[PDB]
RNA sequence: UUCGAUACCAAGAGCUGGUGUCUGAGGGAUUACGACUCGCGUGGUCGGACAGCACAUGUUAGUCAUGUAUUAUGGUGUUUCCCAACACGUAUCUU
RNA sequence: UUAAUUCCGAUAACGAACGAGACUCUGGCAUGCUAACUAGUUACGCGACCCCGGUCGGCGUAACUUCUUAGAGGGACAAG
């Protein structure tokens, strides 16, 4: 029953909509729901040179790229939730259903 | 999956995953008007659509390149068999498109079109499909051997700020002619649209309206239309 | 008795510290260790200051725990210095007539502001062509 | 006759905007400000201070708008700026129930005669009733207001289940609570209204604005009674619980009338003038008579709460 | 160095012209009237609108203010 | 020193709030149906109203449409899933 | 006068567009809100040591979100 719902997402709205979309799911489905714990976010971050060549002035580029971690347990019998989260996919967040 | 890399290197790995089969579908369907990519890795589909102008060119004669390109997807990538999809549509207003309408103005300069004619027959194009300001720049060698840049450019085109993130869409390609390379820059300020299909559903940040104060009369005596 | 607990914090730079005030005699403590064993011992009246200007009457009736992390010493010991003075005016807004809690923030306010509102100073991120914040690298013509 | 002040009730950082009296104790009044704070006083009547603050009620996020105090003395109504209500016991100041639904502001709230029936009316064009216990019972939507809804109240008269709503859209309308539905419109008024009241008898209604037109309205009949000439923006109404007088906020100054011979009984106007050196005056926002009518409290936008006693 | 803007001026100035009978001396008031009547994208330029309206609207009252 | 208001209790009520039966007035999804495309399988797009229906089947109107089974351009019954009375409906049970 | 062709003033100019600004990220604030066994706290039961208390990043499970986390709004405008 004690079943682990992960969302790995780059953008936000999108991955509190699936969060609000599994929460809507859950309660409708009549089973207990721990909230979307919201784990730090990671940057990933690479800093450059701009010019290719070496006759400019020494002007960096910082690329970012934050990647966010949402998860929502459940205690339902796999079936039901399977179902649940078999609907309502977007191509920008990532799913992941861990039983054990 | 056993091997259980990083959510930091698995987003970079499907970063590059994405950027090669785009510069792998742009240098195939070049010709034939290419809009661009998009991927969604469904529960055990890879969903993978392109975009194009003249979609029955590339899944061409019952569906030859279309089981082709399929075919190098699945060999080049190592992906299972099945699961692979490829899906090829027509985008909406290609007039509002900087790489159809920048590949487009590159294949009437390979014709030999004049660049003048060229580049105002594309930027009048661009402004009668609805776009709100267009800036057509191609540069390099005319007419002899020192480099010029010709720049065609009517309504409202804005540079700095954010906006540009998701009102300007720009592009730029290059085109082989005997004496040397030109380059073509095509750069098209969207619309504003509150469905967010033709372009973007955020109004211009400076931009402020007011609604227009419904025109009252005042009462003199006091009334009641007391009901039950 | 019932509850009569507020655990209030108090921030000067990326150091915290959370004062647990609560009822009983006067005792004040810090990780374990008392007020006047918490180094370094240069700064040992800014821990003490909120005593001395309140007097220790005032503290008759709480015994306040204190948490620290983070900083270093010296933002460590502004941190722990607000905390206390923070949970002590919270304790007496509560459970006390608020004419008390009134006349001791009037007290320490007009003393020092430091020790009821943070210092929101922060570290400045450094740019590139240069060693800091500001400073640029030294510049050589011919 | 006339009206005099004994002192002045300095313990507020934001100025007043709400100030609510219960039969129960003379010695405990509840002011609203604009800080976040409901501040609960105890009255000595001291030559020194007429009261001092015994209880500050905190919890909200913005400006704390109303206030209005329980039939039984335990329980305080409070509605705020942030969209929400908040339900506090006296006793430790501490709440017992925040009531959630609203969007916008909720500009003003009003209890039943039971305490068993709570309405808001907010900025966001909606009147909304409230159990004790945290419930969405009924939003009016379609047929309200065409501008925010300023104020609603409840009557004193228990045989007709009426509520009397003042809005900026240049009405006041009437529900039957029972129903919820609109009995009578009221057209007359000449821009937004401020503030409503119900007179202790439940029988006449007052309403005010920026126009300076105090009109009386009918609870029995839809009919327009009489006008009074305010001069001023009236910001806040009320009448007197046990003489026949209405009191009206003018501005910068107090204005109270008898009711059957259109006269000012006397105008408040505070006489220790600090604002002489180009300051416009800091202008009266509410006021409320004692439980005995012997005392008025009025709340100023310099946060301040002045006393007005009868002489006579 | 607080000198606003041609957008911040005009729309206020506009806001006055048309809905006078509304708006007042204090911000917090014509701050949720000015959200309420005209459509600003961000909150920064509502609060900067708000915050003219409530200065030209306290000099409307004194004398001949020109624009 | 008379007369009518005011704290009290009781005699049931009424009110009010809580509980909760039942129905779907409605509100959803895609799985009906439609359309537009084809690699002929689908892929999009309507998403319950916009499809269909068989003379089956409720209500009937212009009596004149008609060339009087008839069909008007009745225009609403039938029914495939789901949440649902802030639709303050109100069964019971309280206050 | 402003950081600014930033504005209001004079004014045959009026109304506008690009750049400035607005914008996005960021720093500081919430004892208000949604949540937490991949974060804690407070109380508790137990265990160890000093003379009822004291210490514990020693052990363990009912409340709660002050401290940590990251979402939604709020807040500041030369407004008094």
């Amino acid at each position: 029953h004690r079943i682990r719902i992960t969302l790995t997402s780059r953008n936000v709205k999108s991955l509190e909509k699936v969060c609000a979309d599994l929460i809507r799911g859950a309660k409708e489905k009549n089973l207990k729901v721990k909230g979307p714990v919201r784990m730090p976010t990671k940057t990933l971050r690479i800093t450059t040179r701009k010019t290719p060549c070496g006759e400019g002035s020494k002007t960096w580029d910082r690329f970012q790229m934050r990647i966010h971690k949402r998860l929502i347990d459940l205690h339902s019998p796999s079936e039901i939730v399977k179902q649940i989260t078999s609907i309502s996919i977007e191509p920008g967040v990532e799913v992941e259903v861990t039983i054990a | 999956m056993a091997v259980q890399i990083s959510k930091k290197r698995k987003f970079v790995a499907d970063g590059i995953f994405k950027a090669e089969l785009n510069e792998f579908l742009t240098r195939e369907l070049a010709e034939d008007g290419y809009s661009g990519v998009e991927v969604r890795v469904t529960p055990t589909r890879t969903e993978i659509i392109i975009l194009a102008t003249r979609t029955q060119n590339v899944l061409g004669e019952k569906g030859r390149r279309i089981r082709e390109l399929t075919a190098v997807v699945q060999k080049r990538f190592g992906f299972p068999e099945g699961s692979v999809e490829l899906y090829a549509e027509k985008v909406a207003t290609r007039g509002l498109c900087a790489i159809a309408q920048a590949e487009s103005l590159r294949y009437k300069l390979l014709g030999g079109l004049a660049v003048r004619r060229a580049c105002y027959g594309v930027l009048r194009f661009i402004m009668e499909s609805g776009a709100k300001g267009c800036e057509v720049v191609v540069s390099g060698k005319l007419r002899g051997q020192r480099a010029k840049s010709m720049k065609f450019v009517d309504g409202l085109m804005i540079h700095s700020g954010d906006p540009v993130n998701y009102y300007v869409d720009t592009a730029v390609r290059h085109v082989l002619l005997r004496q040397g390379v030109l380059g073509i820059k095509v750069k098209i300020m969207l619309p504003w649209d509150p469905s967010g299909k033709i372009g973007p559903k955020k109004p211009l940040p400076d931009h402020v309206s007011i609604v227009e104060p419904k025109d009252e009369i005042l009462p003199t005596t006091p009334i009641s239309e007391q009901k039950g | 008795g019932p509850l009569q607990s507020v655990q209030v914090f108090g921030r000067k730079k990326t150091a915290t510290a959370v004062a647990h005030c609560k009822r009983g005699n006067g005792l004040i403590k810090v990780n374990g260790r008392p007020l006047e064993m918490i180094e370094p011992r240069t700064l040992q009246y800014k821990l003490l200051e909120p005593v001395l200007l309140l007097g220790k009457e005032r503290f008759a009736g709480v015994d306040i725990r204190v948490r620290v992390k983070g900083g270093g010493h010296v933002a460590q010991i502004y941190a722990i210095r607000q905390s206390i003075s923070k949970a002590l005016v919270a304790y007496y807004q509560k459970y006390v007539d608020e004419a008390s809690k009134k006349e001791i923030k009037d007290i320490l306010i007009q003393y020092d502001r430091t020790l009821l509102v943070a210092d929101p100073r922060r570290c400045e991120s450094k740019k590139f062509g240069g060693p800091g914040a500001r400073a640029r690298y030294q510049k050589s013509y011919r | 006759e006339q009206m005099t002040l004994r002192g002045t009730l300095k313990g507020h950082n934001g100025w007043v905007t709400q100030i609510a009296t219960t039969p129960q104790f003379p010695d405990m009044i509840l002011s609203a400000s604009r800080d976040k704070t409901i501040i609960m006083w105890k009255l000595t009547r001291d030559e020194t201070n007429y009261g001092i603050p015994q209880r500050a009620l905190r919890g909200h996020s913005h400006f704390v708008s109303d206030v209005v105090i329980s039939s039984d003395g335990q329980f305080a109504l409070s509605g705020s700026w942030d969209g929400t209500l908040r339900l506090w016991d006296l006793t430790t100041g501490t709440t017992t129930r925040r009531f959630v639904g609203h969007t916008k502001d909720v500009l003003s709230v009003a209890f039943s005669s039971d305490n068993r029936q709570i309405v808001s009316g907010s900025r966001d064009k909606t009147i909304k009733l409230w159990n004790t216990l945290g419930v969405c019972k009924y939003t009016v939507q379609d047929e309200s207001h065409s501008e925010w809804v300023s104020c609603v109240r409840f009557s004193p008269n228990s045989s007709n289940p009426i509520i009397v709503s003042c809005g900026w859209d240049k009405l006041v309308k009437v529900w039957n609570l029972a129903n919820c539905k609109l009995k009578t419109n009221h057209i007359g008024h000449t821009g937004y209204l401020n503030t409503v009241t119900v007179s202790p008898d439940g029988s006449l209604c007052a309403s005010g604005g920026k126009d300076g037109q105090a009109m009386l309205w009918d609870l029995n009949e839809g009919k327009h009674l009489y006008t009074l000439d305010g001069g001023d923006i009236i910001n806040a109404l009320c009448f007197s619980p046990n003489r026949y007088w209405l009191c009206a906020a003018t501005g910068p100054s107090i204005k109270i009338w008898d009711l059957e011979g259109k006269i000012i009984v006397d105008e408040l106007k505070q006489e220790v003038i600090s604002t002489s050196s180009k300051a416009e005056p800091p202008q009266c926002t509410s006021l409320a008579w004692s439980a005995d009518g012997q005392t008025l409290f009025a709340g100023y936008t310099d946060n301040l709460v002045r006393v007005w006693q009868v002489t006579i | 160095g607080r000198v606003r803007t041609k957008t911040v001026k005009k729309a206020a100035r506009v806001i006055i012209e048309k809905y006078y009978t509304r708006l007042g001396n204090d911000f917090h008031t014509n701050k949720r009237v000015c959200e309420e009547i005209a459509i600003i994208p961000s909150k920064k330029l509502r609060n900067k609108i708000a915050g003219y309206v409530t200065h030209l609207m306290k000099r409307i009252q004194r004398g001949p203010v020109r624009g």
